[PDB]
């Protein structure tokens, strides 16, 4: 990559205010031994007992590609649906002028994977300079908090290796 | 001519000018062919279907 | 709506499933508000869901229009089945693949 910027796309303070923005951590993802969760996105959550239908769009100004990186989770219980999201049939959109997807939570007990009977699918894409992403959503969208301004470069490729930098 | 793959099998307006023949070996498109898709959205397996369609 | 391949050689079907920008644009086109697609043969089966929202305005439109395509066999059946939101074949292609060639990309006159 031949820049590389990471930007607040949705920042966490404002772009939220019918949403829970703090709850969404997990001992799945201790930090420090606290529950925690990834920098980079934002685990939605209802507030209160109420989450809204949500909409949030971001137009690329950045003259430049931005990687934008979203989750989908899928609880293990219609229990767990309604204390994270209350609405029981919800629904996940992005679409922007290249992507198009509708996502429908799949709801049901996983074997144990570090403590969790859920699942959480993790989505990206490429908005070109000057388009539009969109997210509509009713519940179960782990949301975006920074993305990434890039210009690729060639093509290299990725070593594994314990060799010393 | 100026239209792509794409546009050429859906009928796009712009490429009904085209004529085609009963058989081809091989396809030409220009660089600046882009009549294509005039309703955004995806073409599944596009590349697929080009290469089917090549000769 | 069926169609059976009496042709003696593959078919090209191309169809397009509609995604519109709002509900009201869902209403306003099939009256439907909750719609399926459905595209079977012998060989491909697929159900499509529209999925309704707003997309950045690419060539003026919001809604978006994705197109699938497949390949009947000669004396197969193709079947449509829609309560709104399909983009239905017209015309289709007889046509016979020879090998494989592939295409030029250029401005080098015929």
């Amino acid at each position: 990559v031949s820049s590389f910027e990471r930007f607040e796309i949705f920042p966490k303070t404002s772009s939220w205010p019918n949403h829970d923005s703090n709850k969404g951590v997990t001992a799945a993802c201790p930090h420090a031994g606290a529950k925690s969760f990834y920098k980079n996105l934002i685990w939605l959550v209802k507030k209160g007992n109420s989450y809204p239908k949500l909409s949030k769009s971001y137009i690329n100004d950045k003259g430049k590609e931005v990687l934008v990186l979203w989750g989908i989770h899928h609880p293990s219980t219609s229990a767990d649906q309604q204390s994270l999201y209350q609405n029981a049939d919800t629904y996940v959109f992005v679409g922007s002028s290249r992507y198009s997807k509708k996502f429908k939570p799949e709801i049901a007990i996983r074997p144990k994977v570090r403590d969790q009977e859920g699942r959480m699918n993790y989505y990206w894409t490429l908005v070109e300079p000057g388009d539009k992403i969109t997210f509509e959503a009713t519940g179960n969208l782990v949301v975006p908090r920074y993305a990434f301004a890039m210009e690729r470069n060639a093509g290299s490729g990725i070593i594994i290796s314990d060799t010393p930098v | 001519g100026k239209c792509n793959i794409a546009g050429w099998i859906l009928g796009n307006p712009e490429c009904e000018s085209l004529s085609t023949a009963s058989s081809w070996s091989y396809i030409v498109e220009t660089p600046s062919s882009d009549n294509g898709t005039c309703y955004p959205g995806d073409f599944i397996d596009y590349e697929e279907l080009r290469e089917q369609l090549s000769s």
